[PDB]
């Protein structure tokens, strides 16, 4: 099982997004909560004492009722799920440390990454700040089929390590659309502000939808061909921030509750944007507001990682994008810790 | 008309896996001419 770290899994996700939609209101948001979630259990194995208990319960885990080998298992478990084959869905979750060509690891350090993260170890000269930025992004460029770029985009010459995972995702709809069907169509981004947009359209199949009696929005399910969903929530005109209010994991397990039943399985004519839309964050700046506040400051023990020099956090940057059209959806994202002396 | 659904002003959108419970993604898409 990776049933064990669901709930803080999920309890992360949404409190990353609560944080984001609250402080820059009226913005397109895209992130992957995984891959911050893994990047940074991944980089708690470094951490020691209070530092390390405080990654965790950061990330939404309950060390009473979880032991940290619960944790890193469950991811351990997860991502070998999600990297194993499936017919009309790629999911591929990866990591990755770039080492200092100086400095002595410790090895219980690295064997842990390997293990459990099943990271990737890279060795660079840091001194080679130009050189060094294009081999993490290039990485992880590749790794997300050209989807992000730029990951790293600052890195100080005091660096020693950059921790970086990153998902790519690209599933087919088990009900797709036709493409000879979209037509440019009026968005109302709000009350004066209409864009146009490729709308595509169907309306010969049945979809799992309902119509909110104690909410103001309407919820799609739609299924991949393969092992993941999608829901898309479309709150009544103005009434964004409403749901954004009460968007939990106990909210999307209601929707998807009421959604297992065949009564909101019914004929749909849908239209749904062909877009693209990313996000990019400075995850140094947002997270001490998320609990990480131990972590991004004088205080951090982060001596798992060498005895060698005192180590503290530097930037921690995250990227995504996504890409809906007629055949299914495209989603990557990635994210980096780099740690100095 | 309640058998239509209009994505034509901002929304949600929740990539989840389903064998393992994860939100892989998450965001909202306020205006999609915005790449
Ligand atoms: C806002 O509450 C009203 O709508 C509820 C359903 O809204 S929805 O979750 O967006 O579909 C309704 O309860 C329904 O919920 C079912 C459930 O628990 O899964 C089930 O218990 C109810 O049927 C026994 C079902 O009622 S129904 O959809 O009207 O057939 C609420 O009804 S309730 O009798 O108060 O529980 C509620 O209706 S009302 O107070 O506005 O008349
Ligand atoms: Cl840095
Ligand atoms: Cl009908
Ligand atoms: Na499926």
């Amino acid at each position: 099982g990776s049933l064990k770290i669901a709930p803080a899994n999920a309890d992360f996700a949404f409190r990353f997004y609560y944080l984001i939609a609250s402080e820059t209101p009226g913005k397109n948001i895209f992130f992957s909560p995984l891959s911050i979630s893994a990047a940074y259990a991944m980089l708690s194995l470094g951490a020691c004492s209070h530092s390390r208990s405080q990654i965790l319960e950061g990330l939404g885990f309950n060390l009473t009722e979880l032991s940290e080998s619960d944790v890193h298992r469950g991811f351990q478990h997860l991502l070998h799920t999600l990297n194993l084959p499936g017919h009309g869905l790629e999911t591929r979750v990866g990591s990755a440390l770039f080492l200092s060509h100086n400095l002595k690891f410790l090895a219980k350090f690295l064997n842990d990454t390997m293990a459990v993260y099943e990271a990737k170890l890279f060795h660079t000269n840091f001194y080679d700040t130009v050189g060094t930025i294009q081999l993490i992004n290039d990485h992880v460029k590749k790794e997300t089929r050209g989807k992000i770029v730029d990951l790293v985009s600052e890195l100080k010459k005091d660096v020693l390590m950059v921790l970086v995972n990153y998902i790519y995702f690209k599933a087919l709809w088990e009900k797709p659309f036709i493409s000879s069907r979209t037509t440019p169509k009026d968005f109302y981004v709000d009350e004066n502000t209409t864009v146009r947009v490729p709308m595509m359209l169907q309306d010969q199949e049945h979809h799992w939808y309902l119509h909110d009696r104690y909410l103001p929005c309407s919820v799609l399910r739609m299924d991949y061909k393969g092992d993941a969903t999608v829901f898309f929530i479309l709150p009544n005109q103005g009434k964004m921030r409403e749901i954004e209010e009460v968007l939990t994991p106990e909210m999307l397990m209601r929707w998807n509750n009421l959604l297992r039943k065949r009564n909101f399985y019914k004929k749909l004519e849908l239209h749904l944007p062909k877009f693209s839309i990313s996000g990019s964050y400075v995850l140094d700046q947002i997270l001490p507001r998320l609990g990480f506040t131990d972590l991004f400051s004088k205080w951090a023990d982060l001596s798992g990682i060498t005895k060698q020099q005192k180590l503290e956090a530097s930037k921690s940057f995250h990227k995504a994008t996504l890409d809906v059209d007629e055949a299914g959806t495209e989603a990557a994202a990635a994210t980096s810790f780099a740690i100095k002396f | 008309n309640r058998h239509i659904l209009r994505f034509n002003r901002p929304f949600l959108v929740v990539i989840f896996s389903t064998s393992t419970q994860s939100v892989l993604f998450l965001g909202k898409v306020v205006d999609p001419t915005k790449p």
